DNA sequence: AAAATATCAT
DNA sequence: ATGATATTTT
């Protein structure tokens, strides 16, 4: 429950509702309130038909911002099904985001870049388009207008000239906008978060409905050499009051335990004694009540079976 | 954490959670929806089971005390319940050892002695022969009884000496070694040497003598707590 | 031991034993063997013929003699012959030989350079004091009179299987026991020793059983409470530690020899519970009266005479009547057992 | 990951190929069985 | 499990 | 010189 994990979570939120749409924020916002959901529940909680669910959930998996976890499961009184399950995985789910922000950072920057070039030619018939350079070789013997090869037209200038100062104003809209993913990840990188799995994400797991079929549990198969790609990560004080009668007891305890001890060691009668001639081997009550009867008369002169553990 | 948790009540989920403020702790678990809840007392529950950690099906059942009444809980992490075992068992066996303990149970100036009316009568039901003497010669013989003091006054001061001094401080805390389940052993001369020497704790014990719980259930949970330790 | 107490690593420790022949390739180390392996001549195997020719090899600095007092022996004087060591040093408790060949170690390795006194030690608190006794077990009627009429051979068998022994043998073991005392009860005679001990319901040790069982009896009776109590025979009279023992008995015994009676009463010398104040190990010895065992038993402790040791005469043991079982109590009993050892030859 | 690192920033996961994944006859008869091994200390 | 060589005592 | 017991090897 550290603070940690409060982050991520905010970077998560902020980024599914910044980057995605309304139904994928109820999504990764129900997995994000409950660490596993079954694809069976999620649906009731959002009532969301399963077409509806499907790009959601795809898009999603596309990102890695959640991860799927398919296991076969054995109801009591229903034939085995093979249940799915998503939860987030936050190592994952970071690096994505992180990747993804400077690749969009990278390519703004580059068609900044790219605008400050020279706007360069296009044919407008076979709508080709012809570099600097490459247009520079095509000019006519009049050196008058660029032809084009394929159509032996005159050239047409290119546009975005001017966009430059649009390319700058996006880059700046976007950094700006995208400052609470930057100080998110600061503090991301500053900790250390460690890998989470199925078994992991049902420890914070709160059950969305009373009776939902799917059991949320996760119980591998015993001796299972099997691997899957993306399956793995990397006293009670007693007190005893001891009062006069308990003192007294616990001191005639030790002093029998030592007697114990003392004869334990004593050596044996026929190791003391020269053995030669033996056969050989082969009322008070009503006193104190006048006291205090006399004394009184002072003061006022003065005055189900199955297998378990004991635990 | 260990108070709080997911657990399958009755074949109903729900969130079980661990209520140690209130005086006695209770286990209440409710249903997802809230429609559902119970509630045990753990002071009622006696007993503790457990399924091995072996089988894959995790359950934690709870018997007490008298058709003895039954508590069964399922949980789906394994590490869960064994947070919540743990916190049961420490608050099982602290009950349980109440129970069990439960089922167990100026001055020295010559004239202040002489108007010091208390302490004769202390003195007289102590001492046997001093007591017949003193019958017969205030009872019968009607010889004021304050006369009678005036030739024992050493014995009087001896007497008041006896109960009127006290051991010097020492750190009495030093002195308690607990020697998984450890016995560790109080005397009254303990329990006040620890009172006198850290007012703290007679601040807390003060507040809890019957009206958190019972006396022995304090020293169990402060010697089990981090005060003890600092 | 050599590793507790040395900073000697196992790169250049090597077992020339039985269990294994592996031997050290380091430039230089410990060799620790056996003097049947080293002193072998005719029949050694392959595998411990390439470890022998190791051994012959290299010349080596040091080689301590263990035991000393068997290297007189007919064959384990090759010993010393065969592996060239320019220092050769001998230990041993007990430098006693039936035979005039104790006084030929003098030119075998070298002069007796020290020697310690028991009493001195035993005062010291370095060796635990031990309160020797001999117990008188007198002969009953009825295996008094096979006793004369039999063989000598046979003669050994009347005596060892005593039941007035056996009784006594078992209250001391009982008495002891109380006491929370481990006791080993030595018995040269195999049969004898598997009898008493089937009887007892405890364990035993002798040439039949192998190393692995004899390690764990050894490593069992040492750390165990329900096992405090073990027999054994001629393999463990010599160079065996044990501390755990405090008491010993021996039911019988090899023919008349200072060697056995000494080694065997260094076995619970070395009680880990020595300093301990007002404390005595004890050390029984059962014969029969008016038998050959008395002669031998009279003769088999006169080394520990002159060491200091004095050893006390108990004709009778208080409290074995009230014992409310005894061994071959009933005659019937009697009579079945003489008949089972009869039939022994 | 290892892109992540190239360019300079610290990544968060790790390639999963990264992880990894983890005698002689008994003379001794009468008394074979009351005794337990105790085969150190 | 059976052979063969030593050792320790008569 | 013989008989026990122990040990090593095949
Ligand atoms: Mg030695
Ligand atoms: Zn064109």
């Amino acid at each position: 429950d550290r603070p940690i994990d409060d982050i991520v979570k905010n970077l998560l939120k902020f980024v599914v509702r910044g980057f995605y749409g309304g139904s994928f924020v109820l999504v990764l916002d129900a997995i994000l309130f409950h660490s596993v959901l079954a694809e069976d529940d999620l649906k009731q909680l959002l009532s969301i038909n399963k077409t509806e669910l499907g790009p959601l959930i795809a898009r999603l998996r596309s990102d890695r911002l959640i991860s799927i976890h398919k296991q076969r499961e054995y109801p009591p009184n229903s034939k085995s099904v093979e249940r799915v399950y998503y939860y987030v995985k936050y190592p994952h789910a970071i690096d994505a985001i992180k990747w993804k922000v400077h690749q969009v950072v990278q390519r703004l920057k580059d068609d900044l870049d790219k605008n400050s070039e020279p706007n360069g030619y296009m044919c407008p018939i076979c709508l080709t388009k012809y570099t600097q350079l490459e247009a520079v070789q095509l000019l006519n013997f009049d050196r008058t207008e660029f032809l084009c090869s394929l159509c032996d037209e005159p050239l047409v200038e290119d546009d975005s000239g001017k966009k430059n100062k649009e390319k700058q104003d996006k880059l700046n809209r976007l950094m700006d906008q995208i400052q609470p993913i930057i100080d998110s990840l600061k503090k991301i990188d500053d900790s250390r978060i460690e890998e989470n799995t199925f078994e992991i994400a049902l420890a914070r797991l709160i059950p969305p409905q009373n009776q939902s079929h799917a059991a949320y549990t996760y119980n591998p198969k015993k001796g299972s050499t099997m691997f899957r790609p993306g399956d793995s990560a990397p006293a009670t004080l007693h007190i005893n009051i001891t009062t006069a009668s308990d003192e007294v007891a616990q001191r005639e305890l030790q002093e029998r335990q030592a007697e114990e001890k003392r004869k334990q060691n004593a050596v044996p009668e026929w190791h003391k004694q020269s053995t030669i001639g033996k056969t050989a081997l082969g009322e008070e009550r009503e006193n104190e009540k006048t006291l205090n009867d006399y004394y009184a008369a002072l003061a006022k002169k003065q005055a189900l079976e199955d297998e378990f553990e004991d635990v | 954490m260990s108070h709080s948790g997911a657990a399958i009540f009755e074949k109903v989920s729900g969130i079980i959670a661990i209520n140690e403020d209130v005086s006695p702790a209770e286990l209440t678990w409710r249903s997802t929806d809230g429609d559902k809840v119970h509630t045990v007392v753990l002071s009622t529950i006696d007993k503790l089971q457990a399924t091995p950690a072996s089988s894959e099906k995790m359950m934690l059942r709870l018997i007490g005390k008298v058709k003895p009444q039954r508590h069964m809980f399922s949980f789906n992490n394994r590490t869960v319940m064994d947070n919540i075992k743990m916190t049961l068992q420490q608050i099982i066996s602290r009950y349980k050892d109440a129970d069990i303990y439960e089922e167990k149970r100026d001055s020295l100036s010559k004239e202040k002695l002489l108007t010091n009316l208390k302490l004769q009568q202390s003195l007289l039901k102590g001492n046997k022969v001093l007591m017949k003497v003193f019958q017969e010669t205030v009872i019968n013989a009607g010889l004021p009884p304050s006369e009678f003091w005036s030739t024992r006054i050493p014995l009087l001061r001896a007497f008041a000496l006896s109960t009127s001094q006290k051991v010097g401080p020492y750190n009495v805390l030093s002195t308690i070694k607990p020697v998984n389940k450890v016995n560790v052993n109080l005397s009254r001369e303990k329990i006040l040497n620890i009172f006198e020497n850290y007012p703290i704790v007679k601040k807390a014990y003060t507040d809890n003598v019957p009206k958190n719980f019972k006396e022995p259930e304090f020293w169990a949970r402060f010697f089990s707590s981090k005060l003890f330790r600092k | 031991q050599f590793l507790q107490w040395c900073t000697l690593q196992p790169e250049n420790c090597a077992v020339f034993t039985s269990d294994n022949k592996e031997m050290f390739q380091t430039e230089s180390g410990l060799v620790v063997s056996t003097y049947s392996m080293v002193a072998n001549t005719r029949n050694r195997s392959h595998d411990s013929q390439k470890v022998m020719d190791f051994l012959t090899g290299r010349e080596w600095g040091f080689i301590i003699l263990d035991e000393v007092h068997v290297v007189p022996a007919a064959m384990f004087r090759r010993v010393v012959s065969t592996i060239a060591a320019h220092a050769k040093l001998g230990l041993t408790a007990t430098l006693v030989r039936e035979d005039d060949k104790i006084g030929d170690l003098n030119f075998l390795i070298g002069p007796k350079l020290y020697e310690a006194n028991w009493m001195e030690l035993s005062q010291k608190g370095h060796i635990a004091n031990v309160q020797c006794a001999e117990v008188w077990c007198p002969m009953t009627a009825e295996f008094y009179q096979e006793y004369l009429r039999e063989t000598a051979r046979k003669r050994m068998l009347l005596y060892i299987m005593n039941p007035t022994k056996f009784q006594a043998c078992q209250f001391l073991i009982q008495y002891h026991e109380r006491r929370g005392d481990k006791i080993i009860v030595f018995s040269d005679n195999v049969y004898a020793l598997q009898e008493y001990a089937l009887k007892m319901g405890k364990p035993f040790i002798y040439g039949s059983t192998p190393q692995q069982e004899r390690m764990n009896i050894l490593q069992n009776f040492q750390y165990n409470d329900q096992i405090n109590t073990i027999f054994l025979s001629k393999v463990g009279d010599t160079s065996i530690d044990l501390p755990e023992a405090t008491c010993l008995i021996q039911i019988s015994s090899h023919y008349g020899s200072r060697r056995q009676e000494a080694q065997r009463l260094g076995r619970i010398l070395r009680a880990k519970r020595r300093n301990d104040e007002g404390f005595n190990a004890f050390f029984y010895s059962l014969v029969s009266k008016d038998t050959q065992e008395m002669y031998y038993s009279t003769k088999r402790q006169a080394f520990l005479v002159d060491q200091g040791y004095a050893f006390k005469v108990i004709t009778h043991l208080h409290g074995m009547e009230n014992i409310p079982n005894l061994a071959y109590a009933s005659p019937r009993e009697r009579r079945e057992l003489l008949q089972e050892v009869l039939l022994k030859n | 990951p290892r892109k992540l690192q190239d360019l300079g920033l610290k990544p968060a996961s790790v390639d999963p190929a990264t992880i990894k994944r983890q005698k002689g006859k008994i003379t001794n008869t009468h008394m074979t069985g009351i005794l337990k091994d105790y085969s150190h200390r």
